[PDB]
């Protein structure tokens, strides 16, 4: 198992749940986010693989190129390294695709989007063999964009490694199906991005306040023999 | 902590029964960011001290009382060491916060 | 010897207190056992008599708590420190032993609660000369250093002198009393028995407050408060 | 434990269920209940039977439809039916799904339809949604019965809410109280201290309904539950509903936090009671400025904005009592 | 250094009641230093009245005025010759004008 990891340091998420008028945010990136990013890594990086005659079929060739050469439908995990909020905003969300009411209506909406100082994103694949590793590696880079084009993001560093079987903590994101054997956060992730798929995902966040605000921190969970280490510190992740 | 006395003494600068409201006084030690303002603000505030002594005087009520001498070596004695600016705010602040309080003069 | 009045000793306080409502059972007790039906507790009129004599031995005795018998001792004001309050968490400790159910001891812990000053808790009007809010009340028995240990053994000499059931006495601290008060003002607010609570409960407090012939007479118009006091006439001769 | 579990929709219809299923429980008796967050589930944990569940239920839904006769197709000014909200037919529309739960329930038979969710017990929700490419007509989601009535509860019996009419237009500030550890039935009982019916004030001198946290600031001046949130962690979500000219939106979604608040409130009345209240409400109704810079000032932890608080208030007519000054130089530290 | 209380003494002996001399420039002045020369040359001004004070303290039933010492004098020469800085000259010409208006109790 190569997992691929790299450091995603932008303020705001962009991501919104299945919600209208007020915009409820993920608090973490769903899976389906990632997913589609990483596509359009594919797609910009190796146009002459991934051709189609709309941009919809080039985005699914590439999510299923990917899905492909990930380890089951359980898809990339995340690891908040900083606290996590609720930013409100006030966008002018323009409604013209609905029966009439023309073309140009537009109403003040709000759509809050998640504030992170640091997150890291944490692919798991199979053993990709090495002439595609570089392909896959700079793939990760170069993600400039999250949720809609509002929000920007940018990588700090790329690389690839083993789980090397240590007991840490779990602090990714794993569905609540196995874990449930294991101050708890778990909630609908729609895994799978549509084109024309929702299973329950955990979450290490808690609503702890310290002395009057409150943000998001780490979970602390129980430990777990599969994890990773990064800059030092070595975090839990699970892996089918 | 010889704040109720000199609070009371910027408050007769603010209350309508001396008509002469002296707000800018207040605004001056308020917003003090160093040593110098702030000592200057306050200054100015206890340098109409003759002013408030003739209105109430002329007026009926007995006149205001100054500051007593016994905690104005109180004053610089603590402001000398709040050499940051965070710490300072909590007191030059205060100082005008008090000058609001009810603070009864005259029947 | 510790004193509840400002001359008088909770001793001889209680004394004069029971021996008033000796001759107001007679009147009372039908018009109580009735009001208990509704809330699902029964029970004869002897057990009524132990209730309410239950009540009359334990109805101020945060009276004496290290602070309102220094309060009390030559001129110091009170400050708004509500001694009844603690009063309460004895006696949801003590009735419950007592009569072995929970919603009698939780009555009788609220009606004992109920006298002297209510706690205006809940809405209001923009203006109050009082300190009937809780937000003062709470933060006056952040001040409850335990109890004085007199207090410990003076409700064992208590209850036992007068009929004798069984002892029990709790050890109150800082916090069980403030979330035992907390409880007991929670459920009597919330729960599904709106207004029943507040009638029954009244209804307990109407024999309580008799302590006017109890204690010392403080007020003019006493007449009418001692107009319930009178009986009918046994006979013509 | 019957743990009674709660359908994971949407984290403020999840709460509202959740957290009227606490009063259902109690109206039905259910002692030692308590409920565990999960993120947005918000279980509840409690040791009562199904039927008696039920029977709560049904309690609660006879108490709010009696209360909804009170006033009079049937149209009434209550928080379920005309004063929270803001679309006419839902006026019409739940206090007939009320009856028809109670209906359903008082016959031992199961709610077997599904029915469309107003925006006001979830402001997430609305009339379209982006499937692909467009949205869905109507109104694509639809919530069961039973916790939609549950929700309805919840919503009426403990969240507080505002109305401004102020002529042609109207404002409808909602607020709901989030526990984000643990609670237990006392302590959500005390949170349900907090709502208050018919809030509808309109007139003109209370102008400063509007500025969502002002407002919320208003309403808690006056309300004396509990001091919980000095000892327990809770959050606030609140939401603003305005029918400017029939065109129904929400323009505010904010989330504060409301232990701050409290906490302020309580060091302030600790000392004067009398006048705290008086000037708080007389800021409020000269100084609109400056009480925006004071409540700033407390989410802010910001020594400025008492100095402008006082001094706006002192222009006009604020008395600003010197006991209240003492407690915010305590506050200050 | 405690020498600021002690010419503070002397300076309300300026305004203070009881006294018929209301000499407000000089106390002005001491306050409104911008440049040594200037605070120098108001303390010199305000000094100068003590004649005036003390001979009339003794024909009025009152204590004579607290004349700074010659160490108060040496003091304030070395604090002045130190500040070559308007920034903390301000300050310093405040701290000692600020005792001029107080509650002193001169005459019992
Ligand atoms: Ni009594
Ligand atoms: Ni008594």
């Amino acid at each position: 198992m190569d997992i691929l990891l790299v450091c995603l340091r932008f303020p705001f998420f962009s991501v919104a749940k299945r919600s209208y008028q007020v915009r409820t945010s993920f608090l973490l990136p769903p899976p389906s986010a990632l997913k589609g990013a990483l596509a359009k890594g594919l797609i910009l990086l190796k146009p002459e693989k991934y051709a189609s005659s709309s941009l919809d079929e080039a985005a699914l060739k590439a999510i299923k190129e990917i899905e492909s050469k990930l380890v089951d439908i359980k898809a990339v995990s995340v690891a908040p390294l900083s606290p996590l909020i609720r930013n409100a905003f006030l966008l002018k969300r323009l409604r013209n695709l609905e029966s009439g009411s023309n073309a140009e209506k537009s109403d003040a909406m709000r759509r809050e989007y998640t504030f992170t100082r640091e997150l890291l994103v944490a692919y798991i694949f199979k053993n990709l063999t090495q002439e595609e590793k570089n392909l896959y590696l700079k793939a990760a880079m170069l993600i400039d964009v999250i949720g809609d084009t509002e929000s920007l993001a940018t990588p700090v560093w790329a690389s690839f490694v083993k789980p090397e079987d240590k007991k840490a903590p779990l602090a990714f994101s794993a569905p609540y199906t196995e874990i449930y054997s294991l101050r708890m956060y778990i909630e609908k992730m729609r895994v799978s991005p549509e084109y024309s798929q929702e299973e329950i995902f955990y979450l290490p966040i808690e609503e702890r306040r310290y002395k009057r605000i409150v943000y998001y921190a780490r979970i602390y969970p129980p430990e777990v023999e599969k994890a990773l280490t990064v800059d030092g510190e070595v975090l839990g992740i699970w892996i089918p | 902590g010889w704040i109720r006395n000199i609070g009371r003494y910027l408050s007769y600068l603010v209350d309508d029964t001396f008509e002469e409201y002296a707000y800018d006084v207040v605004d001056g030690i308020a917003k003090a960011r160093t040593q110098e303002e702030l000592l200057e603000g306050v200054y100015k505030a206890l340098r109409l001290a003759p002013k408030l002594k003739k209105k109430a005087e002329s007026k009926g009520c007995p006149p205001p009382r100054i500051p007593s001498p016994e905690d104005i070596e109180a004053l610089e004695e603590k402001v000398e060491q709040l050499s940051n600016p965070k710490d300072l705010r909590k007191l030059a602040v205060s100082l005008a916060l008090w000058a609001f309080a009810s603070w009864n003069n005259c029947p | 010897s510790c004193k509840a009045f400002q001359g008088q000793t909770l001793r001889e306080h209680i004394e004069a207190m029971l021996a008033a409502w000796e001759i107001v059972k007679n009147k009372y007790i039908p018009s109580i056992i009735r009001v208990m039906k509704t809330v699902g507790v029964k029970f004869t009129e002897e057990d009524a008599d132990k209730f309410m004599k239950t009540l009359i031995i334990l109805h101020d005795v945060g009276k004496c708590s290290e602070v309102y018998q220094k309060h009390l001792s030559n001129n110091e004001p009170l400050r708004g420190f509500r001694h009844e309050l603690v009063s309460a968490y004895y006696a949801y400790n003590i009735l419950k032993d007592m009569f072995k159910d929970e919603t009698i001891a939780f009555i009788g812990a609220l009606v004992v609660m109920m006298h002297h000053e209510p706690i205006l808790m809940g809405q209001i009007r923009s203006l109050d000369k009082e300190e009937l809010t809780p937000e003062v009340v709470l933060d006056k028995l952040r001040t409850f250093n335990g109890v004085m240990e007199g207090t410990e053994s003076f409700i064992k000499s208590m209850i036992k002198e007068k009929l004798g059931v069984i002892p029990k006495v709790p050890s109150p601290t800082q916090e069980d009393v403030l979330r035992e008060v907390i409880r007991l003002s929670v459920l009597a607010r919330h729960r599904p028995d709106s207004g029943k609570l507040r009638m029954v409960v009244g209804a307990l407090l109407i024999p309580l407050v008799c302590d006017y012939k109890g204690a010392a007479a403080a007020a003019a118009a006493a007449a009418a408060a001692a107009a319930a006091a009178a009986a009918a006439a046994a006979a013509a001769a | 434990f019957n743990e009674f579990k709660t359908p994971q929709i949407d984290p403020i219809f999840d709460l509202y269920v959740a957290y009227g299923y606490v009063v259902s429980l109690i109206r039905g008796g259910a002692k030692e209940a308590t409920l565990i967050p999960h993120g947005a589930s918000y279980l509840i944990q409690t040791d009562v039977s199904n039927e008696e569940f039920r029977h709560g239920l049904v309690d609660a839904l006879s108490s709010m439809l009696s209360l909804h006769i009170a006033l009079a197709k049937l149209v009434s000014d209550a928080d379920f039916s005309a004063g929270a909200n803001i679309n006419n037919v839902y006026w019409d529309s739940v206090p007939r799904n009320l009856e028809k739960l109670m209906k359903d329930l008082e016959k031992k038979r199961s709610v077997k339809g599904t029915a469309t969710i107003p925006i006001t017990l979830m402001p997430s929700a609305g009339k379209y949604m982006l499937k692909h490419f467009g949205v869905q007509g109507g109104n694509p989601i639809k919530v069961d019965l039973l916790n939609y009535a549950l929700a309805w509860v919840g919503f009426h019996y403990y969240t507080p809410y505002i109305k401004y009419a102020k002529g042609d237009t109207t404002w409808i500030h909602i607020y709901q109280i989030a526990p984000v550890e643990e609670v237990d039935m006392i302590s959500i009982l005390s949170l349900k201290d907090l709502k208050m019916h018919l809030p509808h004030y309109y007139e003109s001198n209370l102008d400063f309904l509007i500025n969502r946290r002002l407002a919320l600031l208003y309403h808690l001046l006056h309300s004396e539950a509990l001091e919980l949130f000095t000892e327990k962690e809770f959050v606030i979500h609140s939401y603003t509903l305005e029918r400017s000219g029939n065109n129904q939106a929400i323009r505010s979604f904010e989330e504060e936090e409301i232990g701050k608040l409290m906490d302020f409130l309580w060091k302030l009345k600790r000392r004067d009671f009398y006048h705290a209240i008086k000037f708080i409400d007389d800021l409020l109704k000269k100084a609109t400025e400056g009480a925006l810079a004071l409540i700033d000032a407390i989410m802010n932890e910001r020594l400025e904005g008492f100095y402008t608080a006082l001094k706006l208030g002192k222009k006009a007519g604020v008395v600003s009592s010197r006991e209240i000054v003492a407690a915010l130089e305590d506050i200050i530290c």
